[PDB]
RNA sequence: GUGGUUUAAUUCGAUGCAACGCGAAGAACCUUACCUGGUCUUGACAUCCACGGAAGUUUUCAGAGAUGAGAAUGUGCCUUCGGGAACCGUGAGACAGGUGCUGCAUGGCUGUCGUCAGCUCGUGUUGUGAAAUGUUGGGUUAAGUCCCGCAACGAGCGCAACCCUUAUCCUUUGUUGCCAGCGGUCCGGCCGGGAACUCAAAGGAGACUGCCAGUGAUAACUGGAGGAAGGUGGGGAUGACGUCAAGUCAUCAUGGCCCUUACGACCAGGGCUACACACGUGCUACAAUGGCGACUACAAAGAGAAGCGACCUCGCGAGAGCAAGCGGACCUCAUAAAGUGCGUCGUAGUCCGGAUUGGAGUCUGCAACUCGACUCCAUGAAGUCGGAAUCGCUAGUAAUCGUGGAUCAGAAU
């Protein structure tokens, strides 16, 4: 019974890494909870596209931290060994 | 009037970027400004190569960088030469160790990056542009495609007054993002001045 | 002053080793210096623009 | 027992209809107490007024998010959409008004290159 | 902000609309490009060569600073002990540099008439030809939108369609959510627990005039039912051939021209915020459907590493000292304001209105006497709604109220 939320800023380094986290503990372990979305904290800016006059149009910006659950439960030694070794993706904090 | 650059507009569907790497708000600058500063040497001295991009990606204190040329030999030089100078002088540059690759071109006939090189550098020399475009149009016709285009602005035949060429074959749709439209730019100095070349290659709708 | 910047004195007064401070080597500010540069806070700045200061950079956003 | 989602602005308000005296609550609060001091609370119960129910009918409804205004809207959503639980051939009286309808009004962002977001900035007397 | 006036300088450009919080998305030295005075050099920046010590660190003397003079730790590294790579300093040689002029010599980018709606081509036909026909005519439309007719038949740019956000629903998923349902509850989802609901994310479903009545040659128009939304449902990005010889050579690139002890460089000290007036763009106003004090109820979107700063203590307060927590949809900025309950104030220049000025103090910053913001006390003006013209808008929009953010140490009304 081992969650491992996978957060980071680029959505796809996310499911690269989330979906290996899966595929290698498919075999060894259980088929896993399975990997999923969770709530995405959005921060966005307001700042002003041209830098001069047209004070009508300021475009809008936005930077996301996208979220995992993946969750692995029923855990074998291989189960974690396969975790430990392979470790890709370096935009992506995982929290086991 | 311009219009949107088809790259730019088409990133977001069919057309990767040119740097892909994960995110560094403290970092972005710095890698950004090496990415740019890699490419100014790999724009030069991989010139007589015909080098139609140059991705780049970054893991921790690396960087692969895979230059695309339409022929490698000139890249990797003799029995391997060229491309130990160039990894070397990069070095150069950032001192992080860096990686190099010769990913080479199946027929640059389809690349518009190289499409352009090959119109202006005639046009450099001296001759009929209403050649050069009629001819490159049918290059990448004959080799294929869907649709391409050529144009070229400045002082056409050295004429006093600037000129824009046009001519063009089957489809170039640049609204229609989806259409996956290889674009390219080429200047080309000259003794009465520069003229901007153009092209574009309609492969594939999907 | 030249009278406060009695630090370039190695020899403390009656205080243990521990009197010594800092000062920074240009304008000499007690304030706020910065160890590895041994500069204040306003010469690593006018030095750091000037480009005088090695490695250094201005942090963009 | 009947149900109903009932949606405005964003706000989401749960009616569960239920025959009885004619008393509602708000969030385990009376709809005075919830809705103290505000004359529109009274459209929230006006879809019950139509078909003629309250005295026969009593609520328990749950809202959250948005603004009380907002709340009142959807509680009315939720009460109309339920009454359609109990008999559908409420919905021939009850539509008429329109309280089967969800306002699909939203606090658009104030766009620019106009002042509304919408409305654009016209010119002086040219 | 500008004109004028002024000054040692108060840099320069922009000027009807398409100049005037205009380039400066921030001028205290810096930036600046101005002025007086002192002072220098291969030199602030590029490339390279020859040459006796050569990397580097920390002090002293003199001084307004600059600068000059002077003293002391001491080299790894490539190869044998000599050579020798590197940077660095002096001497010497070859040379750079310029926001200095011209954007009517220009590239690039941008503004504008214009999102305005149409503009053209290939071939055929008519004319000696410039051209015409096709884009004319009848019906119709928001539109060369479409239909019908017609030597015209087709095609390109434009339109429409192709992407994103918002409105209803479904599937996948849930440490957000909620007794919705049950149990415990310091009755705070808090806990157990479970995914229904809200929400988060991804994919998908959904309008197309199809159905009904009327009119019509057709297209289509009008009414109506069904329906979450309907006739491009609503908001984005996008701006044709070209025009003004539009703006920028001080963003950058670039042809020609021009200067290279000086139209280069360093430093100290002075202004742009100088006024009798004139203009443009803005702000704050006059109350009781009001102001004030106490109490008290709901929001969204945002920000935080030396930073947001809980809590405590000192001070009327700004703020200060101490100090927990978070790195953050679990800690903080926060208190939301209007609102609600209760109480207070009477029509007078007033508990209306806050100018101006005196005193004291906090904060940022190296340093705020012409040039700060803020807090407290005192003072408390003009103004009781305005002479000739003229400006903004058709729905959650006007109007009105408050809040967070980018630039950023700090003048945004």
């Amino acid at each position: 019974r081992i969650r491992i939320r996978l957060k980071a800023f680029d959505h796809r380094l996310i499911d690269q890494a989330t979906a290996e986290i899966v595929e290698t503990a498919k075999r060894t372990g259980a088929q896993v909870r399975g990997p999923i979305p969770l709530p995405t904290r959005k921060e966005r800016f307001t700042v002003l596209i041209s830098p001069h006059v047209n004070k009508d149009a300021r475009d809008q910006y936005e930077i996301r931290t996208h979220l995992r659950l993946v969750d692995i439960v029923e855990p074998t030694e291989k189960t974690v060994d396969a975790l430990m070794r392979l470790d890709l993706a370096a935009g992506v904090d995982v929290q086991i | 009037g311009q219009k949107v650059h088809p790259n730019g507009i088409r990133l977001g569907i069919v057309k990767p970027w040119n740097s892909t790497w994960f995110a560094n708000t403290k970092e972005f600058a710095d890698n950004l400004d090496s990415d740019f500063k890699v490419r100014q040497y790999l724009t030069k001295e991989l010139a007589k190569a015909s080098v139609s991009r140059i991705v780049i990606e970054r893991p921790a204190k690396s960087i692969r960088v895979t230059i695309h040329t339409a022929r490698p030999g000139i890249v990797i030089g003799k029995k391997g030469e060229d491309v130990e100078k160039l990894r070397k002088v990069v070095a150069d540059i950032a001192g992080v160790p860096a990686q190099i690759n010769i990913a080479e071109v199946r027929k640059p006939e389809l690349d518009a990056k190289l499409v352009a090189d090959s119109i202006t550098s005639q046009l450099e020399r001296r001759v009929m542009f209403r050649r050069a475009m009629k001819r490159a149009v049918q290059n990448a016709m004959r080799l294929g495609a869907k649709g391409i285009k050529v144009e070229v602005s400045g002082r056409l035949g050295g004429a006093e007054i600037a000129r824009t060429e046009w001519y063009r074959e089957g489809r170039v749709p640049l609204h229609t993002l989806r259409a996956d439209i290889d674009y390219n730019t080429s200047e080309a100095h000259t003794t009465y001045g520069v003229i901007g070349v153009k092209v574009w290659i309609f492969k594939g709708e999907i | 002053r030249w009278n406060a910047v009695l630090k370039l004195q190695t020899l403390p007064r009656d205080s243990s080793p521990s009197r010594q401070r800092n000062r920074c080597r240009q304008t000499g500010r007690p304030h706020g210096f910065l160890r590895k540069f041994g500069l204040s806070r306003i010469k690593v700045r006018e030095a750091a623009m000037r480009g005088e200061i090695p490695g250094l950079k201005k942090a963009s956003w | 027992q009947y149900y109903g989602t009932g949606r405005r602005k964003s706000s989401a308000a749960r009616v569960f209809i239920k025959p009885g005296n004619g008393k509602i609550v708000i969030n385990q609060r009376s709809l005075e107490q919830y809705f103290g001091r505000e004359t529109a609370r009274m459209v929230v119960r006006q879809p019950l007024e139509l078909v003629d129910m309250v005295e026969k009918l009593d609520l328990y409804i749950t809202v959250k998010g948005g603004g009380i205004s907002g709340q009142a809207g959807a509680i009315r959503h939720g009460i109309t959409r339920a009454l359609m639980e109990y008999d559908e051939s409420l919905r021939s009286e009850l539509r008429k008004a329109g309280f089967v309808t969800r306002d699909a009004r939203q606090v658009e962002r104030k766009k620019v290159g106009l002042r509304k977001a919408r409305r654009r900035p016209q010119f002086s007397k040219r």
